[PDB]
């Protein structure tokens, strides 16, 4: 047992082994000690599966790379091959043209959306929502808790939830559960009651059918989803308004058809997705379930992204840096190219440095597998019953920043904005105002409309915990909604005007490239700080090293025994029952774990 | 009583799942509800850890040889096993002793079917296709990084209906999904017919659609329904929105030259 960063670890207690970590995307083992009243005092991450991907790029031609590394996942599809083009370009000096910058910004954005909804309803929610309190539920009672939660929505009546619950009673009646098969359903740790969990359901259901349309904006720009294609030096999709402009990639009537897609991104956001996070967290939070803020409390991060004017990041509308020791006050810049700031340890990682007492900046980094388990290990190499978190116990390499462990993602993302916002930073006001009229719901408006007592949290309460990374998720989604639409309009704008430009070819040919050079890009991704470092020699790949947001929240303990963000936020919560991961997938799974990206 | 489906995931980036549920024609919500009986799936299911492992014993069991197994990704043979571990085991262990019991295995997109991108040089995992471990069961290979949707629940879709496994090619490929050519139906053919092509990005050729050969579209060499029914409902295609073709659903594409380099002797094509 040991203290490190507030937290006192502790494996004398019982050990629970969470070994497939579901509803996530990839491989996860996870194990925790819980304490004689169910209560986690330690708590162990391993990412169980990798590829080598950057061992793969090496010789490689960079301008191939994208493609390598989009595959690192299909679920945050696109963003590796973003941060790999800007990589690239950064290291060649490319400039992109307006209407790439654009269109890649549109494509990012379409990729939160998608990613977050589709991981709020259909990775998330069975860990909030039980799918048979739902069939207990009065359809009236349900279409009023509708018009309460989102007077807006359309798909309202009591008929609509009665449809939809019949259907799910015929599907339960069938004996054959599916997805629903050996769930946790009736366990004290569900607090909705059965009219909010038919609505939810119902809201996973429509979700699913819409979220195929969202992705379409990708499809056009980028020929498919998954995996869109990305270009060095710009976007393939051509634009011709008038000229083959039926031939075109990009005419006014495919522009046409993605502002259709971003008007419906912006419904479903602001009348489904918001409010249903709201009214969830609100009576979660009347529970008193405020567990799982873990490093969130103290130290976040992000590069910042989203500038409102290209390549000036003073304007970034999603403003990053690091914030230590919960002081809010202060925003310290983070530097993606100083070797002291962002660093990988491999100290409880199967890979192997030279001394792996220090941290390699990723420039200088190094990807040796090392699969070897600890000597307090229960069962073999091949078949782990208890793994042995005192020496290497994942496939994650340990990031961290100036040495210190930090907590990404949408809520970093929004407890950043709020800081900025706060010390007069304008770029930051919509998420700034986005947080404190969620506050207020979830204080005053939606308990005076439940009836339930209206409570006085802060933002410094509410925002480091599950539901607080829950609620940044939502929040972000319809930010990144708006922001798009906004988009949409300066690219026809700009293009109006007379600049169709979509790639810059001028240093296409490796021939006119500096023999060698280094570059790195960066990436708000849906789950939080993503970059690619890349090393050229000779036209060749010669180092390619990613640093994913999932290895900074799923990360093992550096060499000084420092927890990473998965392990703090499962510290310190009671278990209804040891035996059902419950509470362990809810905090988890907040988190919107991607165990490929994390690992590569 | 609805066919149960148990989806497997080994090492894969997870796109073959998340293509699945854009499909139109039938919605993967109507599969899931009124088609199949998706009782095991890492991305979707309410259970884990032993919770979720107790379910493929029950129903390997109840529907011993009646039920589909999919496996997405693939095992490593590297590192014991362990670049893939599930239920502290490898994840090829798993893969045996769910593939004994099914009347029939579908390997989704590339990884499954031949390795795609973990497996391309110099694969660190040794990173293995399902057909190279599981060699007594019948096996349909559907090719792609990832497939289209509908081609993913078309072959459910006919499965389903027949109880069978469609034409396949010599090389385990439905020949309804995969029988043309990109280059066979490609919109830009009449361009590639009359050598209109593109040589750099955004040049007055790209701006009208005129072919992608020389920038690299390895469509001449690449069987798949892209050309034809085309990506997310028939929005468009990788051509259609200006980059060639990169090979994505032929055995081993990453390890065939850059992306952008053209197909040699043009003549054939
Ligand atoms: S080379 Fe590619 S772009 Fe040209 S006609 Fe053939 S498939 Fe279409
Ligand atoms: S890259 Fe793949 S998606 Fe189709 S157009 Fe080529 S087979
Ligand atoms: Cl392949
Ligand atoms: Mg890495
Ligand atoms: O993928």
């Amino acid at each position: 047992a040991y203290a490190t960063q507030g937290f006192n670890l502790d494996d004398r207690g019982r050990r629970i082994v969470v070994d497939p970590v579901t509803r996530i995307e990839g491989h996860m083992r996870c194990e925790v000690n819980v304490d004689a009243n169910n209560v986690i005092r330690n708590a162990v991450s391993t990412g169980t599966m990798w590829r080598g991907l950057e061992v793969i790029l090496k010789g490689r031609d960079p301008r191939d790379a994208w493609a390598f590394v989009e595959r690192i996942c299909g679920v945050c599809t696109g963003c590796h091959a973003l941060a790999s083009v800007r990589a690239v370009e950064n290291a060649l000096d490319i400039r992109i043209p307006k209407n790439a910058h654009l269109i890649r910004e549109i494509m990012a954005k379409t990729l939160q959306v998608h990613d977050h909804a589709v991981h709020f309803y259909h990775l998330h929610a069975l860990d909030w929502v039980d799918v048979m309190s739902a069939l207990k539920a009065d359809p009236k009672r349900t279409s009023e808790l509708q018009q309460l939660v989102s007077p807006a929505h359309p798909l309202s009546s009591a008929g609509y939830f009665r449809d939809i619950q019949n259907r799910l009673k015929r599907f339960v009646e069938s004996g054959q559960l599916g997805p629903f098969m050996n769930g946790y359903w009736g366990s004290k740790a569900y607090v909705l009651p059965p009219e909010a969990n038919l609505m939810a359901v119902t809201h996973y259901l429509e979700a699913l059918d819409l979220q195929k349309e969202w992705v379409k904006i990708h499809t056009i720009f980028g020929g498919k989803n998954p995996h869109p294609n990305y270009l060095v030096g710009g976007v393939p999709c051509a634009i011709n308004l008038d000229g083959g402009a039926a031939s075109a990639p990009v005419n006014m009537e495919r522009l046409s058809f993605v502002k259709a897609r971003i008007d419906e991104i912006i419904e479903f956001n602001k009348n489904v997705y918001v409010p249903d996070v709201l009214a969830i967290g609100t009576l979660y939070k009347q529970a008193g379930w405020l567990y799982g803020g873990g490093l969130a409390a103290t130290n976040v991060l992000d590069y910042g992204e989203y500038p409102n004017v290209a390549y000036n990041k003073s304007t970034d509308q999603l403003p990053g840096g690091a914030i230590l020791n919960g002081n809010w006050d202060e925003v310290f810049p983070v530097d993606p190219r100083d070797s002291q700031q962002v660093q990988e340890f491999v100290s409880h990682s199967w890979y192997k440095y030279a001394d792996e007492s220090v941290g390699l900046h990723p420039w200088d980094g190094v990807t040796e597998p090392n699969y070897v388990l600890g000597a307090n290990t229960k069962g073999t190499r091949t078949r782990i019953e208890q793994i042995d978190e005192s020496a290497k116990y994942s496939w994650i390499k340990s990031p961290r920043w100036r040495g210190h462990a930090m907590e990404v993602g949408p809520l970093s993302r929004y407890i950043l904005a709020y800081a900025h916002a706060r010390s007069g930073n304008k770029y930051a006001e919509r998420p700034k105002e986005q947080l404190e009229y969620s506050a207020q719901m979830i204080n005053s408006a939606i308990p005076k409309a439940l009836g339930l007592p209206e409570t006085q949290y802060t933002l410094k309460q509410l925002l480091p915990s599950t539901i607080g990374r829950t609620l940044a998720r939502a929040l972000e989604s319809q930010y990144c909604g708006e922001m798009m639409h906004s988009d949409w309009h300066d690219l026809v704008a700009n293009i109006r005007a007379g600049d169709t430009a979509t790639a810059n070819v001028d240093k296409w040919d490796p021939a006119t490239w500096p023999l060698q050079a280094k570059g790195v890009g960066t990436v708000a991704a849906p789950r939080g700080a993503l970059g690619h470092w890349i090393r050229i020699k000779d036209g060749r790949i010669e180092n390619y090293q990613c640093v994913v947001p999932t290895t900074w929240n799923g990360s093992p303990r550096d060499y000084k025994g420092q927890i990473g963000a998965f392990e703090a936020s499962l510290m310190n919560t009671p278990m209804v029952n040891p035996e059902q991961p419950v509470e362990i997938l809810r905090t988890l799974h907040s988190f919107d774990p991607c165990l490929a990206c994390s690992t590569h | 009583p609805r066919t149960p489906v148990l989806w497997l995931h080994g090492l894969e980036c997870t796109c073959c799942s998340e293509s699945f549920i854009r499909s139109a024609h039938p919605l993967a919500k109507d599969v899931v509800l009124s088609m199949i009986s998706l009782d095991y799936d890492d991305t979707l299911m309410a259970a884990a850890g032993h919770q979720a492992e107790a379910i493929l014993e029950e129903i390997m069991t109840k529907y011993k040889g009646n039920y589909i197994l999919a496996v997405e990704g693939n095992p490593p043979l590297n590192q014991d096993g362990m670049s893939c571990i599930i239920g502290g085991r490898p994840f090829i262990e798993q893969l045996k002793y769910v593939a004994k019991d099914a009347k029939a295995i579908i390997s989704w997109g590339s990884c499954a079917s031949w390795g795609c991108v973990q497996a391309a040089k110099p694969n660190p995992t040794q990173a293995t296709p399902v057909h190279k471990v599981i060699t007594d069961k019948p096996i349909i290979k559907v090719p792609g990084c990832p497939p289209i949707a509908e081609v993913m629940t078309g072959v459910i879709t006919y499965m389903l209906t027949f109880d069978r496994i469609p034409e396949l090619d010599r090389q385990g490929r439905p020949k309804m999904f995969y029988s043309q050519r990109i280059h066979d139906k490609c919109y830009r053919r009449p361009h590639f017919d009359a050598g209109q092509f593109v040589e750099e990005w955004d040049d007055e050729s790209a701006r009208k659609g005129f072919c992608l050969y020389k920038m690299g579209c390895k469509g001449p060499t690449t069987y798949n329904a892209c050309s034809t029914t085309r990506w997310n409902e028939g929005t468009s295609f990788p051509i259609q929105s200006g980059h060639g073709c990169i090979g994505c659903s032929e055995d081993g594409f990453w390890d065939k030259g850059s992306f952008y380099d053209r197909l040699t002797g043009i003549s054939q094509f």
